[PDB]
């Protein structure tokens, strides 16, 4: 009878594999298996994550083929992947990320070997593209109902675990079903390779190609955007002619939610492209 | 011209975008089209017909 | 890039979109009912002609 | 039982269809591969057997696996091109021994040589020094000949064969109309 | 045949995994991975990929080790779980193109269709684009050399469709979006000269070295087009472009009037509230 | 409240309220007992041995680990240390109790000795790659290496940092290399400046925690540039909430100048800079009577985030100590601090933790003992700064708050003429 404060390490491998698996996350139930290595009690690291073929039955213990699982795991053992399985993941579209009776039964059956048995449910269907916040699930012991529910130390990270604060699922089904915190990790090779890879993904090939395109489109296409920009500017100035009357009458309180200032600041920012690219044309013409 | 309003058979209405493959030929209004559950993209249209016309 | 499609109507009065798919079809492609369909993929897998209005189907069932 | 890997190198030159010897003995040594793979299967079915030729552009026909059901099919379509290649024929398997699944399987590589060797004695002592260095069991089987059978290959084997106690054996077959199966099955390597 | 390709960062992060699962052995050779993609459409789209144990020899370069059963099993199971993607080609992490790559690529030319080749760098120190699509096609040469496999550079782009943009953006939390305006423009206008300076300066030095110290024909025929296009801009006297400088400078004047006038409009609320707020708060404070 | 007075009679009421759960709560209970009584050469070891002198096999080893950690709390900076016996007791092989608690107790008892023996056994104690015994090994190595400045130790720790994946080893060696740096103002410029650009955020916090005690006394106006520059510029909130602790540790001299420059950080962008800034107001105005933080405590105590509420109650608890009501109107923070234990039903589980934990600060020692950041001559106390920084290190590991008793400086007078 002892418990610690565990935290699931999530690298970009399992993340991107759950993003491609979320793209393949059809309404039909899907299956997946997580791998890794157990170094101590209160830490768990995932490295290898793959997908499983779909079945008409869906998420179930019968769909997990032991000769296929052990066959692929053996083919990972003959390669440079000497990691044992650490858990299984799946997708729950529509009805929420909670776990049904079948999922908790195959979780109870799959947790006999690994005491941790990390469970992750990805649901990118109804989640907006602004946040990719994912949560890992855990199974509590049925004999711990007499004593405290979760005797987990280091209660600081629970404030970060309070971000999924839906008022129906977390404490709507929190009995006999709790969760765990999630952190990330990134080395310098992922930082510089993925950082320079994304900057290059927003940059050009030689980085000098599409500059003169806009530098010379300022004279052909942007002129229409400058004339229309002046049409919006005058289209606001026609009301700014009426503003000094109200400002000359009341001077107390603000009733119009429009600021008429920051939009024109943005118009000036779009208009400064001519100034910033004029020096570019000066460099291209010079040398 | 790029994004228009669609009317589903079930009753609720939505708005969709334009796919990079198709053009504005069949995109004109008055032509029944098809949509996708993910991203509400447009694969192709749906030509109308009738029962005795079959 | 050949044109081939079909119009589907579920029992719950919901219309979806899908092309003509499945196995080798000989007596299929007719406007009938009782076809094979999965949970949400809505594909055609097993088509078999169906009755209903049993008042005419079971007119005189004699072996 | 015996845990070891088996690698065979067969010749695909046109020197294997001459009418003086057996009638296209390629099938005969194919049956030799069949009886040694089925014999090792009867001894220990967990042994993996690879298949590769000695042509200029060496191609792995079958990965090391105990399932010979598809190896029987892969023994066909020999593509009779090229004459002989020795250096990358040794290096294509002796260096590929590290890709096996079972690390406990000992290293054993045989080869069917049906063409005269093009490498000089310097390459024979460098490759023999490499194979004796890495300590791999090497069985040399020479089918057919034009010049004398073993003139420099004798010193090639004597300098290549280390661990005189229960070490490797040399297979030298003389001319004769009899089959090669019983003649190569005489040493202890078969069985 | 193919004009451009699309490579997702998932395969390059799988090369990060190639550099992760090494195990500190001391080899770090050009590990060859089996590239996967969609060859159906004219444009190539890489979704994911996997690897195969690949080992070469120290001295002899012609040694190469591949696997057919592992390729048919990983490709068979991957096709069983996802049949929308099939084999297309391969890629190596080595920075130098060796001679054995014709034999390594020849296997996937025989068994698989025309394979595309991608050369990347083991260390992400290169500022340029790490991915270069090299099509494996045989071209006829004018000098009379026998027909051989030629690797022509196909342009490539690094883009993500739906989710990898969100995952990368959440994992970084340091990179910025387009953000048109002052900073995103002036950073490009500052570092662009180094972005061309490291490329040109890095290339013309070994180029000039191979001019005098070069043999084994390097296709000197294309050098005539090189210096030709370089001499297609013979220091124009700018006589005709003066009126174009009057047009672009007149647009500059338009930006001057827009900035001065619009900012003069912005000065209204500031230069009014500064008085009416201070004098009323002061006269009503006590 | 029972520190120094050795009043175990409150814990003698019943045994079902302490040993009812087998977890770290009993370790913190025995460590708290070590905070209760201190300065005993016979009643300490005898009192720890009298608890179960029957079979010499306790079912819960947290009593033994808390006996070693509590003994280290008792014999802190004493001249009659039992370290010689603690080496033969540390030689015994046990599961993480003598390692963690024995390392903390032995390192605290051997603080400032700079002995190479505790360095060797400490290194062979951290050579097991474990994060807990390496965390306690770092906490003990920083204490024992006070002023030693060994050549191979810094490079061995920073070299031992990036070769492991655990985080408690990185924070333990972070405080380990942080506390070792004292008086190296003219030395650690290139070390901290070089280690500031490290890719590891934990070590990035270790550079600021390390430069905190190095620049005490407001002797360097340069480190604040990169302290606030990494507090605002960096995207990770670890160095952002761990940044301004060095700012308070170097600017502890003037209590008035702090709220003028941290008032912007009171209500910052993210709640992490609000919490770390709450620690900054807690450490900079402690023991003083400056109301420039007290008038700013009212906006800190009301916010949907429980972090700024917890650090707001702690910062409010560090100022109200040693203060009379007739001088300043403290009724607001007394009443709002008293309403948290009755309002705990509708509050968070950690908000009541920091609430009653903040209420234990004023009642500490029965208003007799207090804390002080500097001595009477103006010099600052080393165990006071160590005790307050480790006291602020309770976020990652809560049982580390037991080192607050090292900063308790009772305020009184002495008119002792003769020794007897
Ligand atoms: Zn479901």
């Amino acid at each position: 009878a002892v418990d610690t404060a565990e935290q699931v390490y999530i690298s970009s491998l399992a993340l991107l594999k759950m993003l491609k698996h979320g793209r393949a996350g059809v309404p039909m139930e899907v299956m997946g298996l997580m791998l890794g290595e157990f170094v101590d009690d209160y830490t768990v690291r995932v490295i290898d994550v793959f997908a499983m073929p779909q079945s008409g039955t869906g998420v179930s213990v019968e769909a997990v083929d032991p000769v296929f699982q052990a066959k692929m795991l053996d083919m990972l053992k003959q390669t440079g992947r000497p990691e044992m399985v650490v858990g299984w993941y799946h997708s729950h579209p529509g009805f929420g990320c909670w776990l049904s009776g079948v999922d908790i039964n195959t979780q109870q059956s799959f947790e006999a070997l690994s005491e941790r048995a990390v469970a992750v449910v990805v649901d990118p269907i109804q989640s907006v593209k602004g946040k990719v916040v994912i949560d890992a699930f855990r199974l509590i012991n049925a004999n711990m109902m007499v004593l405290g529910h979760e005797p987990r130390q280091t209660t600081s990270n629970l404030g970060h675990l309070n971000k999924p604060s839906i008022q129906a699922l977390i404490h709507g089904l929190n009995r006999h079903y709790y969760s765990i915190t999630i952190n990330y990790r990134k080395n310098e090779l992922e930082q510089k390779m993925l950082l320079n890879l994304h900057k290059k993904s927003w940059m050009e090939g030689l980085t000098l190609q599409d500059y003169s395109e806009h530098c010379k489109h300022n004279e052909s296409v942007v002129k229409e955007m400058l004339e229309l920009a002046k049409n919006y500017n005058k289209a606001v100035e026609e009301e700014d002619k009426m503003t000094p009357e109200q400002l000359a009458i009341k001077n107390v309180g603000k009733q119009d939610p429009k600021r008429h200032l920051e939009e024109h600041v943005d118009v000036l920012m779009t208009s400064n492209i001519v100034q910033c690219l004029a020096a570019m044309l000066d460099t291209v013409v010079f040398k | 011209e790029e994004k228009f309003i669609v009317k589903a058979t079930n009753g609720p209405r939505y708005v969709v975008g334009c796919r990079r493959q198709l053009d504005k030929s069949k995109l004109k209004p008055g032509t029944r089209v098809a949509l996708d559950m993910t991203t509400l993209t447009i694969m192709r249209y749906l030509p109308r017909e009738v029962d005795p016309l079959v | 890039r050949k044109g081939k499609c079909a119009v589907i109507k579920t029992s719950t009065r919901q219309t979806y979109f899908l092309p003509v798919i499945g196995l080798v079809d000989a007596e299929k492609l007719k406007p009938g009912d009782l076809v094979g369909v999965n949970k949400d993929s809505y594909l055609i897998l097993e088509t078999l002609p169906t009755e209903y209005d049993s008042r005419v189907k079971a007119m005189e069932v004699d072996e | 039982m015996v845990l070891e890997s088996t690698m065979v190198c067969v010749d695909n030159s046109e020197y294997m269809r001459n009418g003086d010897f057996l009638p296209t003995r390629l099938q005969a040594q194919q049956d030799a591969v069949n009886i040694v793979c089925h014999s090792k299967t009867r001894s220990n079915p967990e042994n993996n057997v690879g298949l590769i030729t000695l042509a200029n552009d060496c191609e792995v026909l079958t990965t090391l696996t105990p399932d010979t059901g598809r190896i029987l099919s892969k023994l066909h379509t020999v593509q009779p091109k090229g004459k002989i290649t020795f250096c990358t024929g040794i290096r294509v398997a002796h260096l590929a021994l590290k890709h096996r699944q079972g690390k406990n399987h000992k290293m054993r590589i045989i080869a069917f040589v049906g063409s005269p060797v093009e490498d000089n004695e310097k390459d024979l002592v460098k490759l023999a020094k490499r194979l004796k260095k890495e300590k791999v069991n090497v069985d040399i089987i020479n089918f057919g000949e034009e010049e004398v059978n073993t003139e420099k290959l004798t010193a090639f084997v004597n300098t290549l064969n280390g661990k005189d106690g229960t070490g490797s054996h040399l297979v030298t077959v003389p001319p004769g109309p009899s089959l090669a199966d019983a003649l190569i099955s005489s040493p202890i390597l078969a069985g | 045949a193919v004009q451009k390709v699309v490579v997702h960062p998932l395969v390059l992060l799988s090369v990060v995994d190639h550099f992760n699962r090494i195990g500190k052995v001391g080899n770090q050779k050009r590990v060859v991975g089996v590239l996967l993609g969609s060859w159906q459409k004219k444009v190539l789209d890489v979704s994911n990929s996997f690897a195969v144990p690949f080992d070469e020899d120290d001295k002899d370069d012609s040694v190469w080790f591949l696997d057919h059963d592992y390729l048919e099993n990983m490709y068979g199971m991957f096709k069983k779980v996802n049949a929308r993607e099939r084999i297309v080609g391969w890629y190596h992490t080595g920075p130098k193109l060796h001679k054995n790559d014709i034999a390594i690529n020849e296997l996937m030319k025989r068994y698989c269709p025309n394979s595309v080749l991608v050369i990347i760098d083991v260390k992400p120190k290169d500022l340029g684009l790490p991915t270069e699509a090299y099509i494996s096609v045989e071209e006829v040469h004018d000098d009379g050399t026998p027909t051989s496999k030629t690797f022509e550079h196909v342009t490539s782009e690094i883009g993500a469709e739906e989710a990898e943009e969100v995952g990368v953006e959440h994992l970084l939390r340091d990179i910025k979006d387009t953000t048109v305006g002052t900073l995103s423009q002036r950073i490009t206008n500052q570092v662009h000269g180094l972005k061309g300076l490291n490329s040109k300066l890095l290339d013309i030095r070994s180029y000039l070295e191979k001019v005098a110290t070069g043999k084994l024909p390097i296709n000197h025929q294309i050098i005539y087009q090189l210096q030709d296009v370089f001499n297609l801009l013979p220091d124009v006297s700018l006589q005709e472009f003066v009126k174009a400088f009057y047009l672009k400078t007149n647009d500059q004047m338009v930006v001057v009037y827009l900035a001065s006038l619009i900012r003069s409009v912005v000065a209204l609320h500031n230069l009014i509230n500064n008085k009416i707020a201070n004098r009323d708060a002061e006269k009503k404070e006590g | 409240m029972h520190c120094g007075t050795t009043s175990d009679q409150f814990l003698r009421d019943n045994l079902e309220w302490l040993a009812r759960a087998t977890n770290w709560a009993k370790f913190t209970a025995t460590a708290s007992l070590g905070v209760i009584h201190k300065g005993h050469e016979k009643e300490a070891l005898q009192l720890m041995a009298t608890y179960l002198p029957k079979d010499t096999s306790p079912g819960s080893a947290y009593q033994e680990g808390g006996g070693l950690y509590a003994l280290g709390l008792i014999h802190a900076n004493h001249g009659g240390d039992i370290i010689d016996y603690l080496l033969n007791q540390l030689k015994n092989a046990s599961n993480d109790i003598v390692r963690h608690g024995g390392s903390l107790g032995l390192g605290l008892a051997a603080m400032g000795t700079a002995r190479q023996d505790v360095y060797d056994l400490l290194k062979t104690n951290l050579y097991q790659d474990d994060a807990v015994t390496g965390e306690a090994a770092g906490l003990a190595l920083g204490l024992v290496m006070l002023g030693s400045k060994n050549a191979q130790a810094i490079e061995d720790m920073v070299g031992y940092a990036q070769e492991t994946q655990h985080e408690k080893i990185l924070r333990g060696l972070a405080v380990g290399i942080a506390l070792v740096m004292y008086g190296r103002m003219e030395e650690a410029d290139a070390l901290i400046e070089s280690l500031c650009r490290d890719k590891d955020p934990i070590l990035r916090r270790s550079g600021m925690y390390t430069v905190a005690m190095a620049y005490c006394g407001s002797g360097n106006n340069k480190a604040i540039r990169r302290l606030l520059h990494v507090a605002v510029s960096d995207v990770n909130d670890d160095v952002r909430r761990a940044a301004v602790e060095s700012l308070g540790f170097i600017l502890f001299r003037t209590p008035e100048q702090c709220p003028s420059v941290v008032s912007l950080l009171s209500e910052s962008y993210n709640p992490h800079v609000r919490y770390g800034a709450a620690m900054a107001l807690g450490i900079c105005c402690a023991g003083t009577g400056n109301k420039e933080a007290i008038n700013l405590l009212e906006p800190m105590t009301n916010d949907p985030v429980n972090y700024v509420r917890q650090g707001a109650l702690i910062a409010s608890a560090l100022i109200m100590i040693q203060q009379t009501e007739i001088t300043c109107p403290k009724v607001n923070q007394f009443r709002q601090l008293y309403s948290k234990v009755i309002n705990d039903k509708h509050d968070d589980v950690m908000a009541k933790f920091g609430a009653i934990l903040a209420q234990g600060i004023l009642d500490a020692g029965g208003h007799n003992v207090t804390i002080s950041l500097q001595s009477r001559t103006g010099h600052t106390h080393m165990p006071s700064v160590v005790g307050v920084l480790v006291f602020t290190q309770f976020w990652f590991w809560f049982p580390l708050s037991h080192f607050l008793s090292l900063a308790y400086t009772p305020t009184c007078v002495i008119g002792l003429n003769k020794d007897l």
